[PDB]
């Protein structure tokens, strides 16, 4: 958690249905936009964190 | 595994998106139509009503 | 009706799935409860249900 | 000498164009455009958008 790593996602079609099925449990709670209108729209740049 | 569901381990992954959409370069699945000028239309130019 | 544990958020308004889209589907203007309980001791079976 | 006139003039236009730039204001919603407002948000937030 101190350590904690990035890394950059670009240049592609995201699929969120993959994560909204195979995991299990996944709380999911988002801010400031709707978890399912995630697919439409088009975003300038999208980072991971773990 | 004898530790109580409270201090269980947990991975967490946190997105953080820019939707100030200066590039757009993320966009997501779809399908685009052709393009036709002089003629009220409803346009959709990179998720944009 | 019964369902699994995992759609369970399925039956409710404005969520997707395919029991929400195919077998039961609630009204976006919706005034009711629902009521949903384990029944794994009531319909498992060793075999299968 | 004829102020009188143009003081009616240019108080009508100022008037017309202060309403115009007013659409401006974000009002404390997060976009002052109605489309993204409508597609980037859920609608019982929507509505009080
Ligand atoms: C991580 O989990 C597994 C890799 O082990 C993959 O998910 C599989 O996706 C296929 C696609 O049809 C399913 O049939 C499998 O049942 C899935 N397996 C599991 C364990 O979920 C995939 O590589 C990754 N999935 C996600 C959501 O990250």
């Amino acid at each position: 958690v101190y350590a904690w790593n990035r890394k950059r996602i670009s240049n592609c079609v995201a699929d969120y249905s993959v994560l909204y099925n195979l995991a299990p449990f996944f709380t999911f709670k988002c801010y400031g936009v709707s978890p399912t209108k995630l697919n439409d729209l088009c975003f300038t740049n999208v980072y991971a964190d773990s | 595994p004898t530790y109580g569901v409270g201090h269980q381990p947990y991975r967490v992954v946190v997105l953080s998106f820019e939707l100030l959409h200066a590039p757009a370069t993320v966009c997501g699945p779809k399908k685009s139509t052709n393009l036709v000028k002089n003629k009220c239309v409803n346009f959709n130019f990179n998720g944009l009503k | 009706f019964v369902i699994r544990g995992d759609e369970v958020r399925q039956i409710a308004p404005g969520q997707t799935g395919n029991i929400a889209d195919y077998n039961y589907k609630l009204p976006d203007d919706f005034t009711g409860c629902v009521i949903a309980w384990n029944s794994n001791k009531l319909d498992s079976k060793v075999s299968g249900n | 000498a004829l102020g009188k006139l143009q003081d009616v003039v240019n108080h009508n236009a100022q008037a017309l164009n202060t309403l115009v730039k007013q659409l401006s204001s974000k009002f404390g919603a997060i976009s002052s455009v109605l489309n993204d407002i409508f597609s980037r948000l859920d609608p019982p937030e929507a509505e009080v958008q």
